[PDB]
C-alpha cells in the first residue's frame, strides 16, 4: 500500500510505510433514567474518526524504502510543521483500503534516538466535516 | 484501430440473488419451435436467442428465476413439431443436468419421458429427475405438480406451463433448506381449495400451491413415490434427501474418475490413499449441515473374502491381515456409513399448566 | 505374556507425504498435547485439574538426496497463501502382531532449509510442523 | 455456536468466532447515613448490559472459518460502519446461550498489523430499551 | 528407490561471496523461518494457526588464511552506510542425481572478528548473518 | 587454490600490552558486535533490518608467573580514576602469506584476580575487557 | 523374482540323447555336458491398475 | 470382461451378528423325511430350505 | 499407467451407441470410443485375444 498527504496540488508520499495503522470510531449515546425502571439510552449522532501514525524519515536510501527521491528528514518535518501551524485542510489516503477523507492535524512529535540520523515521528489526524449553507427559497 | 480516449458506459439489471456454483441447478428444458432448431446454453437474460417466439421467451424467463439463488445454467433443446420426443431424449442422454421440464407435452410425451427417466435411473444408474404435470409416476425421480391455474401479472398459466417456474424454484434453493413453505411473490391468486382437499392431495404424492399464513406458498416438498417397501423407506419420499444422495453420488464418481481410474496400480497402499480422499470429501460435507458429524470409510472385508473364494484361493491357511492385503486384480471393495439430515417441518409443544 | 520379538523396529516404517512415497525418511514424530487448568478450593488440601484444549506437534527427518521440500512449498508461502498437507505413516514389523497406519491431516511446516552442508559430513534435513487432526486406519 | 447481527431481514454472520465473550450487568444502590446507627441502602434500579467483541475479518478461506461465502473485509467494515452511522436498532444473538437482545453500536475500531491483509476489529454494543408512554 | 550413494557429501560444496570464490570455506547454512499466530475459538477444543511473516538466517565458517572479512567490511559500518552482499552456494556430488545452486541475496552480517588465536590451536572464523530473499538457479 | 600449510597456527602469536611484551600469553580475542533493529511493514511478509550501533568485546588469558595485572591496575580503580590501555597483537606464521598486526585501543578491563590456586594444578589468569576502536597495521 | 537352472528340461534332454541316467547323482545330472544348449527358468509377478470400484453406503 | 464398473449403492443399516468362536463343535441328531445325511452349518442364515420349521427352530 | 478411460479433447462427436452394444463389443475383443462422464474416452484397453487356453490366461 501507499500513504499520501495532499494539500491542493502539493502532494507528499511517506517514504517508509508504518508497522500498523488503526481507525477509531464512536457514536454518542445519551443516558437517562426512569423511576422504577432504571437506565435508558438514546442515539446522539456519530463522532469524527481519528488515526495515529508512527514511522521514521530515513537519512539514506534503504532497501525497504517505498521509492527513491524523497526529501531530507528535516525538510519533511518542516513541511508537516508548517501545515499543522497554519491549520490547513488536507486529504489523507491509504491505497487499497477504504481510508480516503479530509483531515486536520492535531499533534506532531519527532525525535532522534540512535547513531543513524533517522528521525522518528508520531502524527495525529482528525477527520473534518463541512455543513451545507442554507439557500433562500425562490 | 487506436482512437481518442473515451468513457464507455453500459447498463445492467440489479439482481440481489447470486448464481449457484454447484453442478446442481442445471435445468434442461424441451420446447417445440419451428425457427431455432438446435441447442442453446443460456447463462443470463441478455443471451436469449432472437427470433424465438415470445411465448417460449416467457417460459425461459420463468425458468431463469430462482428462489434464493438463480439457476446455474439452462439447456434448451429446440425441436420441430413433427420431430419425435425420442430424438431429444436420445440427445439429452449424453449431457448432464439436474431437472427436466417440458412446458408443452401430450399424454404420450409425458409417458415417454416417465419411462425414459425410470430406465435411466434404475438400469443405467444415471441420476436425473423430471418435473411433470398431472403424472402418476410412483418413483423418486418424478415430481408431480398438480395446480390447474396460476395467475401472474395479467395472464393465466396452465399446469404444464408453470413447470418451468417450479423447476427453477427447486434448482434455486440450497440443500441446507427445503422447498416446503417457500412463497412465490409473483403469483397473485389461485383457485380455492379446502384444507381436507390439500391434505388428501399431499397424501397422494402431489406438489401443490396453497394459501397459508397470509401468502401463497407450496404445501410440502414430496415426490411422486407413494408405496413404500423395506428397501425404500419413508425417507425416499422427500426431495431434499434424494437431492443430497444424488450430489454425493456424482461428487464421489467425479473424484474417482478424475484421479484414480487407470492411473494408479492396484495395491493396498493406493487403496488407503483412496479411502483417505473419500473421507476428506465426506468431512467437507459434514462441515456443512448436509450430513451428521460421525462418518466412516473402510475396506469391505466380506466382499474381498467372497471374491477370493470365487477365484479359488485357499482362505483357511491365511490370516486376517493377509486377507485384507491380498491382491484382487483391478478391483476395489469399500463400505461407508453416513446419516443424512432433514429440514424441520413440524413442532411438538408440551405445555405445563 | 510378552515376547522380545514383538517390539516394533523402526527400520520397517514408511511415510507418504501429499500422496508421494518418501524413500529417504529417517524418523517421524506426531503427538497430541493436552492443556490443563488447576482447580483449588478453599478449605480442601488437594488440587485437581480440568482439560482446556489440545494441540498437535511433530517433525520429520530426511536424508538429503534432492530438493523435495522446496518443490513442495514453492512460492506458496511467499505469495501469501496458506498451504496444508496430509501425511500417512505405516509401521509393519514382520515379527509383531500387525500393522499400524495413521493419517495426519492439516499439516503446517515451521521452516524451510535452503542449504546446510559441511566438509566431510553427510547431509540431512529436519522439518518440524503442527497439525490439527488425525485418523486411524490400521490398529494393532 | 454462531454469532449474528440482524437489521430486520438484513442479516450478517461473523466469519471467525471470537476467543471469548463476556456480559456485564450492574444495579444501582442508594446509600444514606442515619444518626447513631450508621449506613443504610436501598435498591435503585438496574442498568443496561454491555458486551464487547474482538476478532478479525479474513482475506482468504481459512480452515477455521465458520462458513464459506462471506464478503471481503472492507465490505463487512463498510456495512457495520453504515449501521453505526445511522443509529439503527439491531438484534444480536449468540446461539446455544441466553444472549438474544436488541442493541445499539457504541464503537467500532479496525486495523491491519501484518502481511496477510486481515482486518482486526473491536465492537462495543449496548442494550436498548424503548420507553412506554401511557395514554388514556 | 534410494541408494546410499545418492546422499550428498558436504566436501563437494562451493561458495561465492560478492563475486569471488572462497576456497577456504568450511560450512554454509541458510534457512527461512516462518512466524505463526495461534487461533483459539470459544466452544472448540482444537487450536489452529495462521502464517504472519518470514525471516532469513544463516552463517559461514572459514579457515583463517587471510583477512577476507575485514577487507569485505572495511570502514563501511564505521562510516555509517548499509553494506549488503550476495552469496552463491553450489553442491555438486558426482554420485548424486544432479547439482543444486542457490543465490542468497541482501545479506547483512552480525559481527566482525579481529583476533582469535590460542597456542597450539589452528584458527577458524565464524560469521552469522541475516537475509531477505533467495533464488534457485539449479534444482534437483 | 588453498593449501593446508596456509592455515595460521596460534603458537606464532604475540602480544604487547601498554608497550611491554607479554611472554606468558595463552590466547587473545577481540571482536566487534553490531546491533540491529527489525523493520516490519504492514502488507508485506518479509522482515528487514537496519544497523544501530556497535560495541567491542574481548579477553586475555595468561600463565601465572608474576603479578602483572595488579601492577598494571594498581590503585587507579580504587582512587576513582578511569584507566585505559592499548594492546597490539601480531600473528606471523612462517608458512602463511604474511603477518597480521592489529592495534586495539581504549581498553577497560572487567575484573581483577588476586588469588586463584588449587593443590596439584598449575595457575592461569583470565581477563575480559571492552574497547571502542581499532587500527590495522599489517594486512595478510 | 528367481532365476534358476531348469533341471527337468535338462534331464529330459539327456534321456532323449540316450545316455544312461541310472546310477547318477543329482549334482552329476545338473552339471552334465549338454552340447550347445542351455536350459533356464524364472518366475516374476506383475500388477494391474485400478479399473473397477465398489462402494456400498449405508444411510 | 465388460466395461469398467463404478457403482455406488445406497442401502439401509443392517444388524450386526455376534462374533464367531475358534473352539466348540456341536453335533445334533435330527429326524426328518428329506435332507438326509451330514450337514455343515457355519452361519445362522444358511439352513437347508427342505427341513421342517421345528428343526430349523 | 493404462489407456482405460483416457479422454480425447479433440474429438467432438461419435455415432450413437448403447451400453449393451458397447459391452458386447468389448466382450468380443474390440477397442472402441465411448461417451462417459461428460467427455469421449477409451472404454477399455484390451486387445483382440478372445480364446483362452490353460496356460495363456486372462492376463
Amino acid at each position: 500500500m501507499e500513504m499520501w498527504l495532499r494539500q491542493a496540488e502539493d502532494r507528499f508520499r511517506f517514504p517508509v510505510f508504518p508497522s500498523s495503522f488503526s481507525i477509531n470510531g464512536k457514536a454518542a449515546v445519551n443516558s437517562s433514567s426512569i423511576l422504577k425502571i432504571g437506565e435508558i439510552a438514546t442515539f446522539g449522532g456519530v463522532a469524527l474518526k481519528s488515526i495515529s501514525i508512527s514511522s521514521f524519515f530515513p537519512n539514506k536510501d534503504y532497501t525497504f524504502c517505498d521509492y527513491t527521491g524523497f526529501p531530507s528528514p528535516y525538510d519533511c518535518v518542516n513541511k508537516i510543521e508548517k501545515w499543522m501551524k497554519e491549520g490547513f485542510i488536507l486529504r489523507f489516503t491509504i491505497t487499497e483500503t477504504n481510508i480516503n477523507m479530509e483531515v486536520i492535524i492535531e499533534g506532531f512529535s519527532y525525535e532522534e534516538r540512535d547513531g543513524t540520523r533517522d528521525v522518528y515521528f508520531t502524527l495525529d489526524l482528525k477527520e473534518y466535516k463541512r455543513i451545507k449553507i442554507p439557500k433562500v427559497t425562490p | 484501430a487506436i482512437g481518442l480516449p473515451s468513457i464507455n458506459i453500459s447498463f445492467k439489471e440489479l439482481a440481489t440473488t447470486v448464481k449457484e456454483r454447484s453442478a446442481r441447478g442445471i435445468i434442461a428444458m424441451v420446447l417445440k419451435d419451428a425457427k431455432a432448431l438446435g441447442l442453446n446454453e443460456i447463462h443470463e437474460k441478455e443471451d436469449i436467442p432472437v427470433d424465438l417466439s415470445a411465448e417460449n421467451k416467457e417460459y425461459i424467463n420463468l425458468a431463469l428465476m430462482g428462489n434464493v439463488n438463480t439457476p446455474n445454467k439452462l439447456l434448451v433443446y429446440v425441436i420441430e413439431g413433427e420431430a419425435d420426443i425420442q430424438t431429444a431424449l436420445d440427445f439429452l442422454e449424453t449431457k448432464e443436468f439436474n431437472y427436466l421440464c417440458m412446458p408443452k407435452a401430450v399424454e404420450a410425451d409425458k409417458t415417454a419421458i416417465k419411462n425414459w427417466i425410470i430406465k435411466l435411473r434404475d438400469i443405467d444408474k444415471v441420476k436425473v429427475k423430471a418435473v411433470l404435470g398431472k403424472v402418476v409416476g410412483n418413483h423418486e425421480g418424478i415430481i408431480n405438480f398438480t395446480t390447474e391455474d396460476v395467475l401472474v401479472g395479467e395472464k393465466k398459466y396452465s399446469v404444464d406451463e408453470f413447470t418451468s417456474r417450479v423447476a427453477g424454484l427447486i434448482a434455486g434453493t440450497p440443500l441446507s433448506q427445503s422447498v416446503t413453505y417457500t412463497k412465490l411473490s409473483d403469483v397473485v391468486d389461485i383457485p380455492k381449495m379446502t384444507k381436507v382437499d390439500a391434505e388428501s392431495r399431499v397424501n397422494k404424492g402431489e406438489l401443490i400451491l396453497i394459501k397459508e399464513a397470509g401468502a401463497i406458498r407450496i404445501a410440502r416438498g414430496v415426490n411422486s413415490l407413494t408405496e413404500l417397501t423395506a428397501e425404500k423407506g419413508e425417507m425416499f419420499q422427500k426431495i431434499k434427501i434424494v437431492d443430497t444422495l444424488d450430489i454425493i453420488h456424482s461428487d464421489i464418481r467425479k473424484v474417482i474418475i478424475d484421479d484414480y481410474i487407470g492411473k494408479v496400480t492396484n495395491s493396498y497402499d493406493n487403496k488407503c490413499l483412496l479411502i483417505v480422499a473419500i473421507k476428506s470429501y465426506l468431512e467437507e460435507l459434514e462441515k456443512s449441515a448436509l450430513i451428521e458429524s460421525d462418518s466412516t470409510v473402510e475396506i469391505d472385508f466380506e466382499a474381498q473374502k467372497s471374491y477370493l473364494k470365487s477365484k479359488g484361493v485357499d482362505l483357511s491357511y491365511m490370516t486376517l491381515q493377509e486377507i485384507k492385503e491380498a491382491n484382487t486384480g483391478s478391483k476395489v471393495f469399500l463400505k461407508a456409513k453416513i446419516k443424512v439430515l432433514d429440514a424441520m417441518e413440524d413442532i411438538d409443544l408440551s405445555i405445563e399448566i | 505374556n510378552m515376547e522380545a520379538r514383538n517390539v516394533m523396529s523402526g527400520t520397517w516404517g514408511e511415510l507418504w507425504l501429499d500422496g508421494n512415497k518418501v524413500a529417504e525418511v529417517k524418523k517421524f514424530q506426531a503427538k497430541m498435547e493436552f492443556t490443563k487448568e488447576d482447580i483449588i478450593i478453599a478449605g480442601q488440601m488437594g488440587t485437581d485439574t480440568k482439560y482446556m484444549g489440545y494441540k498437535g506437534k511433530g517433525s520429520i527427518t530426511l536424508y538429503h538426496v534432492s530438493s523435495r521440500m522446496h518443490k513442495l512449498i514453492g512460492e506458496k508461502i511467499k505469495r501469501g497463501s496458506e498451504p496444508r498437507f496430509v501425511a500417512i505413516s505405516k509401521l509393519n514389523d514382520p515379527d509383531s502382531y500387525g500393522a499400524e497406519r495413521i493419517a495426519v491431516k492439516n499439516i503446517a511446516f515451521d521452516d524451510l532449509t535452503l542449504a546446510d552442508w559441511e566438509v566431510g559430513v553427510k547431509g540431512e534435513i529436519e522439518a518440524p510442523f503442527t497439525f490439527t487432526e488425525y485418523d486411524f486406519l490400521d490398529i494393532i
